[PDB]
């Protein structure tokens, strides 16, 4: 017994905010979203939308996502990056009508799949600008080849799936500019996270769909490997 | 024409390398191999504390070897009494991603800030008993890694942007400004007159700082990599440093070269946080591989390991009494050891 | 390159002692407080608050 | 199980044989002393790791641990029971230890018999609603294993009241519970072995079935990402092997037990022994097996065995 009689309600009071907090805390889903500067993410924010770091939330299907993008940082990020070993899906938006900034794009992609404190995390890829694509390969003004001579031996895979209407070219050229990327993913043979791919354009409305799907597969793999079942 | 300049450079760091070479008469470990081992130094948890939701990014403690602060990825201030274990405040964030924390030296006052580009300055002593926030600094270009008081009145600050400032709490303007570095710096410690600091800063360099001056009295080189943490010895004449190529280092301030340097051969890793003791014989250190050392300062061997953590250890901490020593870890545990 | 200079010509003129006066001297403050610090020579149980 | 008529007890002709022959004097110390000598140190590796290296009590461990315990007590006692088959059907050492020695038995192997059911249950209940919480999962985990243990210890209580050995000197041998009276066979047991084999047999079956099946189902359906191929279907497999050591392991049992009773309250005969035998040699290869399916094929676990030793 003594006088002191704080040390029991402080610490009751503070109890019951903190447990009020982890059950708010703990259904949130977290993610980060990396691009380079001709990227459209700006947009794709604005879209689902309904200093240091912006910070957006939406909510589907009464799950709540909270999602970070980077701002006026400086160029290097090998210091910082490490600030985010607790999230479930890296977005990753890379443009797909330039041919010139591409191979620094895939060396980035490279670069963040090998990083030491990000090896159990998991990548959405999207490929913005899509129509551009479509123009500027039937324009015919300019090659692939001059960037990417490979593409001369390259033809469709026996099971394409194209949407009706499209020339077969540019459905190689998507194909294609997909295949590479995918090859990088695989090439470590690790097994212990996977790639996403999707195509979009500059106008659409269905990504939050897609984000809610893929971060319903990745909790599922998470729990099949937790449970001693794979 | 660039040439007469880059010359007169070439010079000039001949001139200082003839100068330091001469200096170096003998290695310490010559005259140091002749006193008694300090022995076998083990250490047991005398309490742990519960309550955060995330990793810990950094604490401190206070003037009367009794309160201390800690700080998470929550969003989350939480200052404990360790004497008994049991909570006496808990303040919430306005961002959720926060690396640096202090304490007042009049337990009026507390302190943080992060990737917002901001320092954040709270009132713990109010009428209505509700801790509000009070001053908010910005101006920086970067993240901010650390920050410490010297009064009431005055904060040093260090950030990313490769510079370091003094602000004055009243007015809110900065009233000086340090440059110099190239890269990002991380470690910042106070000397314990309150009269200089020193900074390290992921060029594999570190430098002295005057306080009133505003320009680099001296600048040591020698690691190979990024510096992560800095601390001062007792007394007020030596700083050792540690980095990312698996090295301790000791430095004085009268003789600007490398005295000891703690190292083995099985480490691979990192070390994340430094500091010193009392009498200045041990050294305390963190590391990657999820456990940390204690060394001898004058002997250059190993006395002993503390063990019980399941992440990387991210800050550490000694009283000033000399009583316990703190660490926490990306576990969200806090542990205290005597 | 002008500012490096300038650096390197302030560093250049700073008294230097040798490296044995700071041996001494580190290994006199180890030793002058060696009894009064509570993990060299642990504290008896009594009077430890821990 | 034989029934003695009349204390001086006697017994008929096939009863002779097969208490005289080679199939209870030769073949079942073999499959018992190979059984020991597999499962003993598997079991006590696996609850070494579950007992020391664990750093966080995730609710698969807190099952897992209960049943590989249940099987270290059920394979306790075997070498008694060699010794008792290997002299000729006879047993001269005292009293306490017949009872031991079956309560242990089928107390433990029906204990490990729920613990399988209730892993079924909780890994149906995470895959097919994605959404929990891990420490409410442990407070229900620890309560259901109270409750398992203490109903356990509450069924086994009519096998140390009731008198196992008797003496037949046509033959010279004492027996510990293959012979027993007529006025108790009839009675008694009867209830109380149905009562056993069609309550903690059945339900539990119908119970993991129906959970397995239903995750199958749902792993092949076609609203599922097609990134994930070679994963699923590697669960697939290791389900269906669950489901084949638990039916062929235990079904021919417990049918044989409700036959042989039958048989036995329904006429006034018995020809059915040897295969029961047989078939509860086959049923107590799970000590061995099981920690080849439910502990070793995973990763971390091998690498967490491998540092131990």
């Amino acid at each position: 017994s003594a006088e002191d009689k704080a040390a029991v309600e402080r610490s009751k009071m503070i109890e019951k905010q903190l447990q009020k907090d982890k059950q708010v805390y703990r259904r949130t889903l977290r993610l980060l979203l990396l691009g380079a500067d001709n990227s459209g993410k700006s947009t794709i924010v604005k879209q689902m939308r309904i200093s240091g770091i912006f910070e957006t939330k939406f909510q589907v299907d009464k799950v709540n996502f909270h999602m970070f993008d980077v701002g006026a940082q400086r160029d290097e990020r090998r210091k910082w990056i490490q600030c985010f070993n607790d999230v479930t899906a890296i977005i990753f938006v890379v443009d797909s009508s330039d041919y010139n900034r591409l191979q620094e794009a895939l060396n980035d992609f490279k670069s963040i799949w090998n990083n030491r404190w990000l090896r159990t995390i998991s990548v959405i890829l999207f490929l913005n600008k899509q129509d551009l694509l479509a123009e500027k390969v039937l324009a015919g003004k300019s090659k692939i080849e001059d960037y990417f001579p490979e593409f001369a031996r390259y033809t469709t895979p026996e099971d394409a799936t194209p949407e009706p209407g499209e020339d077969p070219r540019v459905t190689r050229a998507k194909y294609f500019i997909r295949k590479e990327f995918v090859d990088i993913s695989t090439a470590s043979g690790d097994g212990r996270h996977i790639c996403y791919p999707h195509f979009t354009c500059s106008v659409d409305t269905e990504n939050a769909r897609r984000i809610f799907n893929d971060c319903k597969d990745i909790i599922l793999q998470m729990n099949l490997r937790e449970y001693n079942l794979v | 024409e660039l040439d007469q300049l880059r010359q007169e450079a070439e010079q000039l760091k001949n001139q200082i390398r003839d100068a330091r070479k001469a200096c170096a008469d003998a290695t310490l470990s010559q005259i140091t191999n002749n006193i008694d081992p300090v022995g076998r130094i083990q250490m047991r948890t005398r309490r742990t504390l519960r309550g955060h939701l995330a990793k810990i990014y950094a604490m401190h403690w206070g003037t009367d070897s009794r309160l201390l602060v800690s700080a998470s990825q929550d969003g989350k201030l939480i200052i404990w009494d360790s004497y008994t274990t049991n909570k006496v405040h808990a303040i919430p964030l306005r961002s959720s991603w926060v690396m640096t924390c202090a304490y007042a030296p009049s337990g009026n006052y507390v302190a943080c800030g992060g990737l917002d580009n901001i320092c954040s300055i709270y009132n713990l002593k109010t009428r209505e008993g509700n801790v509000r926030v009070s001053r908010e600094l910005a101006g920086h270009t970067g993240y901010l890694s650390c920050c410490r008081f010297l009064d009431d009145n005055q904060i040093v600050t260090s950030s990313g942007d490769t510079t370091c400032a003094l602000w004055d709490i009243e007015t809110g303007q900065q009233t000086t400004t340090f440059t110099g570095h190239t890269g990002d710096v991380m470690s910042l410690s106070l000397a314990p007159d309150t009269r200089l600091f020193v900074s390290g800063a992921c060029d594999a360099s570190a430098k002295l700082w005057d306080v009133r001056e505003g320009m680099c009295r001296q600048t040591f080189t020698g690691h190979e990599s990024d510096i992560n943490a800095i601390c001062f010895f007792p007394n007020g004449n030596a700083f050792a440093t540690g980095s990312d190529d698996a090295t301790c280092r000791l430095f004085d301030l009268r003789a600007d070269q490398e005295l000891m340097t703690y190292s083995h051969d099985n480490i691979i890793c990192g070390i994340t946080s430094v500091s010193f003791s009392k009498s200045g014989r041990l050294l305390l250190a963190g590391y990657d591989d999820f456990n940390c050392n204690v060394w001898d300062a004058l002997k250059a061997d190993r006395a002993g390991v503390l063990a019980g953590h399941d992440n990387r250890v991210s800050c550490l901490g000694v009283t000033d009494d000399g009583m316990a020593v703190a660490t926490g870890s990306w576990d969200s545990f806090l542990k205290i050891w005597n | 390159a002008r500012k490096l200079v300038e650096q390197l010509k302030m560093e250049a003129n700073i008294d230097r002692i040798k490296v044995s006066k700071a041996a001494a001297d580190l290994m006199a403050y180890c030793e002058a407080h060696a009894k009064e610090d509570p993990l060299l020579t642990p504290v008896p149980a009594s009077e430890n608050p821990f | 199980s034989l029934i003695g008529k009349v204390t001086v007890f006697s017994v008929d002709e096939f009863s002779a044989s097969v208490l005289t022959g080679k199939l209870t004097t030769v073949f079942l110390p073999i499959v018992y002393t190979i059984v020991f000598v597999v499962g003993l140190p598997s079991n006590g590796m696996a609850l070494w790791v579950f007992l020391f290296r664990t750093k966080k009590k995730h609710p698969a461990v807190i099952y897992m641990a209960n049943l590989a315990l249940a099987d270290l007590l059920s394979v306790i006692w075997f070498p008694l029971k060699i010794a008792y088959h290997i002299h000729g059907n006879n047993w001269i050492y005292g009293e306490a230890l017949c009872n031991v020695l079956i309560g242990f038995f089928y107390g433990n192997m029906y204990c490990s018999i729920l613990f399988m059911t209730c892993l079924s249950v909780q890994r149906y209940w995470v895959i097919v609603n994605p959404m929990g919480h891990s420490r409410k999962k442990a407070n229900i985990a620890i309560g259901i294993s109270l409750a398992i243990w203490l109903l356990i210890l509450l069924v086994t209580i009519p096998l140390y009241v009731v008198k196992q050995t008797i003496f037949i000197p046509a033959l010279n041998i004492t027996t510990c519970h293959d012979v027993l009276p007529e006025q108790l066979l009839v009675g008694d047991m009867f209830n109380y072995f149905l009562s056993l084999a069609i309550g903690v047999f059945l339900f539990p079956a119908f119970l993991t079935a129906s959970a397995y099946v239903l995750m199958i189902r749902m792993l092949r359906s076609s609203a599922m990402d097609e990134n994930s191929e070679k994963k699923r279907k590697r669960a697939i497999k290791l389900i269906v092997t669950v489901l084949a050591m638990y039916l062929i392991c235990f079904t021919p049992s417990n049918l044989l037990l409700v036959v042989h009773y039958f048989l036995i309250k329904s006429q006034g005969q018995s020809h059915v022994y040897a295969l029961y035998i047989v078939a509860l040699c086959l049923s107590t290869l799970n000590s061995c097996i099981d920690p080849f399916v439910y502990y070793f094929v995973s990763h971390d676990f091998r690498d967490h065995a491998k540092n131990a030793l």
